[PDB]
């Protein structure tokens, strides 16, 4: 996948996590991607290895 | 036997401090993919 700019690989689930609305993708500790925001329908999703 | 459990329900530091070792390296284990070692990034891509 690629999110804006964002390039990575994985699963891709609905998520039930809440953004605030300016935050594009969501970080772990250990500092890895694992949340984005789709630009178009502007949903959060989960990427799971 | 009734003194130990109220010493303990209210002392394993020794069982907690292994525990926090471990995790402590596999976190710097992983902080380490974002060095560049002297490299114009972190990334592969
Ligand atoms: C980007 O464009 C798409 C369409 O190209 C937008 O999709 C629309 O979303 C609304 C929801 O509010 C629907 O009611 C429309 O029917 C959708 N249009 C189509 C053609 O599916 C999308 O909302 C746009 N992105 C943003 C952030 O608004």
């Amino acid at each position: 996948f690629n999110f804006n700019g964002l390039t990575g690989t994985g699963v891709l689930t609905e998520s039930n996590k809440k953004f605030l609305p300016f935050q594009q993708f969501g970080r772990d500790i250990a500092d890895t991607t694992d949340a984005v925001r789709d630009p178009q329908t502007l949903e959060i999703l989960d990427i799971t290895p | 036997i009734g003194k130990i459990q109220d010493s303990l329900s209210s002392a394993l530091g020794k069982l907690q401090d292994v525990v926090n070792h471990n995790a402590q390296a596999l976190n710097t284990l992983v902080k380490q993919l974002s060095s560049k070692f002297g490299a114009i990034s972190s990334v592969l891509n």
